[PDB]
RNA sequence: CGCUCAAACAUUAAGUGGUGUUGUGCCACUUC
RNA sequence: UGAAAUGCGCAGAUACCGGGAGGAACGCCGAUGGCGAAGGCAGCCACCUGGUCCACCCGUGACGCUGAGGCGCGAAAGCGUGGGGAGCAAACCGGAUUAGAUACCCGGGUAGUCCACGCCCUAAACGAUGCGCGCUAGGUCUCUGGGUCUCCUGGGGGCCGAAGCUA
């Protein structure tokens, strides 16, 4: 399909409050998007994924939204 | 319990039964139908001709209750589980929106011997 | 000395005179255990993504300090204990890693 | 950690001579600082086996290093292992 | 954690005794007004109501501030970790800058020299007293009131506590020192932390002589004795119990219950 | 019709047991 | 559940909404991946800490390698003392199966699994490959560090194969 990280601007991927941002790869799911999904890469995804739980703890970003329609 | 008009009915599917309930917006159980509330036993209960009987049965006594639009939500993995929707479909009620939100632990408590 | 963000949320169903009663406990606290105060924001309340305490609102701080650190968990221990702060998380802050530049 | 500003204090108290960060001295008092900087650690922390392995580790190449010290220079290695308190 | 000994001799070489390690290098119980005469072996008729008692060691009680209330806010420097032959735990000589001086049971967690205090605005500190109502939920706690006003009682023994399960109505949940989940009224005072000396339930007593210097008796078993004496009187040869086990007042003895039906403090209780 | 039994018989290459079914009183395991 | 039965349920269960207690374990990331001497190691936060890698060619100046004995770490089960106990669970009872079923399958179930402290020191403790160093074509995938970089240069994990080795 399309890649996220193409969709976007220039962000520091360590902001754990840009929710807005950060939500972009959480899946209509709440599922951390996998990587072939974002577009990122190894040293990239991994603190992604730090800054995202770190954000989850924040109210931030949701853990799990049951799917939508089906 | 009242006379109402929105509402909401819950699939819990399993594998060898299939149940659902339509409770009121506010999340208490109006009505609800399994696979034994269609006369079935053992293992009839996991089939989606039960779960229709199933859907029907509940769906069916919600109209009795002036029932009409229905929220969905549903849980399980059971034979009936699409089934226990498309026969809420042909039951004249709204399926206002479905939705699934089966339980699924972050893991945690160790599982039974399978 | 080292550099720290500090994270609060605030009870959001309360005014601005427990609210700034509330605020100056964190300072007091804070300038107790030599905690120097750096460019603090102040996002208030804020549609949470989900329920704590059964409220989804909170009212979130931020700080950022220079610190002893032997003693930076008992900075963090002393803010949860207000029944008022429903969330604390120091972390110790780092430099813009980016992302897309 | 150990602050880069008071490990220079060490060398500088244990360099033989300016421009000097390579002299078996500086290695030795250098491991040794280490050594009970880790000793300490490992005292409250004693499940902390892990680290122990370290502290075998560090303290063969001081060991080490101390064999050559002494078996070269004898009259230096006197100087040293007094100013270091070891060999106990 | 404690001293055993090497067996020069039987009954000791199981019996050990705590490490005083705690105690602040002290012995002499503080003369003020804090020791003073103590007795009784049994009750006011010259009759017996607890079986098997005395050989004591002669013993002066130690004063106890458990109320604590009296002295809000008044902060005391801690002075004394001492032994207290009365009590699973140690107690603290605590001095108040106000002069006077009091004692209080032992906590876990009190070195010599804390600026501990009472009343509700002291922190939520090892060693401070204060209401529920201003110790968060979670916080363990000693040395417990039951109503406001009346004193301390709950979890005062060697490494005793009760949990704060969470605030209902003007009552605070505790865990107590037995899972016995009560309501007690907020205004109650406590004091943060648990008790000392936790390390006391590993001793062994070891020979007979320790159990004596304590002051409990030898006691005699039930079916030692005689069909007069007690239920299990048999004795004809080491011969099983008639049923049901029993007490030397003939109530069952494994399992049946005793508190009242309707003591009105049910409805302050949960499990 | 259901229930227990000792045989004739049937299932297997065979054995074993089981069982099937009549008669009677009321697929498993193994082949030196 | 192959079908069931024991089991549980008009004591109002199953399903559902809300509130609380409790424990353990960390979904997505997450992997052909990382780290560790080995055993082994996944929420996140902080502190304490070992090892390790690259660049600069600055420092000492053969101070190295191995290593009987000794010393320490060492999955799991297990053991002592105390705490803890939601889930799972030998043993244990029950349902079925079976000629029999101490088993497979199912319902229930205790020690244990978890914490501290101590002991235990075993293993398909497996790459079934002791360690250190020099030498002998490359291709390709990945992890990681440096360098103006469709490329070279170190380190780590795979596959394929020069030479050679091999029963």
């Amino acid at each position: 399909k399309a890649k996220v990280k193409a969709t976007l601007g220039e962000f520091d991927l360590r902001d754990y409050r840009n929710v807005e941002v950060l939500k972009r790869f959480l899946s209509e799911t709440g599922k951390i998007l996998p990587r072939r999904r974002t577009g990122l890469s190894a040293k990239e995804q991994r603190i992604l994924a730090k800054t995202i739980k770190r954000a989850r703890i924040l109210g931030l970003l949701p853990f799990t939204e049951k799917l939508v329609r089906k | 319990k009242r006379q109402v008009a929105s509402g909401r009915a819950y699939i819990h599917a399993s594998y060898n039964n299939t149940i659902v309930t339509i409770t009121d917006p506010d999340g208490n159980p109006i009505t609800w139908s399994s696979g034994g509330v269609i006369g079935y036993k053992g293992s009839r209960k996991g089939t989606p001709y039960a779960a229709q009987l199933a859907a029907l049965d509940a769906a069916k006594k919600a109209m009795a209750y002036g029932m009409q639009s229905v929220d969905v939500i549903v849980r399980g993995t059971g034979a009936g589980r699409e089934q226990a929707i498309r026969a809420l479909q042909a039951s004249g009620l709204q399926v206002k929106s479905i939705v699934d939100d089966t339980p699924v632990p972050h893991n945690g408590c160790r599982p039974k011997k399978k | 000395m080292r550099r720290y963000e500090v994270n609060i949320v605030l009870n959001p169903n309360l005014d601005q005179s427990q609210l700034a009663l509330e605020k100056e406990i964190i300072q007091r606290a804070l300038e107790n255990y030599g905690a120097r105060v750096e460019k603090v924001e102040e996002l208030g309340l804020r549609r949470l993504a989900y329920p704590i305490a059964k409220d989804p609102q909170g009212y979130f701080l931020w700080y950022q300090v220079e610190m002893p650190e032997d003693r930076v968990n008992d900075l963090a221990r002393e803010l949860r204990i207000r029944d008022n702060v429903r969330r604390v998380m120091v972390v110790k802050s780092q430099e813009p890693f980016l992302a897309n530049a | 950690p150990i602050t880069k500003e008071e490990k220079q204090k060490v060398i500088q108290e244990f360099a033989r001579f300016p421009g000097d960060t390579g002299s078996t001295e500086v290695q030795v008092a250098l491991l040794t600082l280490r050594i009970n900087r880790l000793s300490e650690h490992l005292k409250v922390h004693k499940k902390d086996h892990h680290s122990h392995r370290g502290l075998l580790m560090m303290v063969g190449q001081r060991r080490r290093l101390l064999r050559y010290l002494q078996r070269e220079d004898p009259e230096r290695y006197r100087a040293l292992i007094e100013k270091l308190g070891i060999r106990g | 954690a404690v001293k055993k000994f090497k067996p020069y001799t039987p009954s000791r070489r199981f019996m050990t005794v705590a490490d005083f390690s705690e105690i602040t290098k002290t012995e002499p119980e503080k003369s003020l007004v804090k020791p003073l005469k103590k007795t009784g072996g049994r009750n006011n008729q010259g009759r017996i109501t607890v079986r098997f008692r005395g050989g004591g060691h002669k013993r002066l009680y130690r004063i106890i501030d458990f109320k604590r209330w009296d002295k809000v806010g008044i902060p005391a420097k801690v002075a004394a970790i001492e032994y207290d032959p009365n009590r699973s735990a140690r107690i603290a000589l605590l001095h108040y800058v106000d002069g006077e001086k009091r004692y209080i049971i032992a906590p876990d967690g009190l070195q010599v020299g804390q600026q501990v205090v009472a009343g509700p605005d002291a922190p939520i500190q090892v060693g401070n007293a204060l209401p529920l109502r201003f110790i968060p939920v979670g916080t363990v706690v000693h040395a417990v009131e039951l109503e406001p006003k009346k004193g301390a009682k709950l979890a005062r023994a060697a490494g005793t506590s009760a949990q704060i399960q969470g605030r209902e109505g003007d009552y605070v949940i505790l865990r107590l020192p037995s899972g016995e989940l009560r309501k007690v009224h907020g205004e109650c005072y406590a004091t943060v932390g648990a008790v000392g000396n936790a390390d006391h339930k590993n001793i062994v007593l070891g020979k007979a002589g320790r159990s004596r210097w304590l002051g409990r008796r030898p006691h005699v078993r039930g079916a030692a004795m005689n069909p007069v004496d007690h239920p299990h009187g048999g004795g004809e040869g080491r011969a099983p119990r008639g049923r049901p086990p029993a007490s030397p007042w003939g109530w069952q003895t494994k399992g049946l219950k005793t508190r009242k039906r309707r003591k009105p403090s049910s409805r302050f209780i949960i499990a």
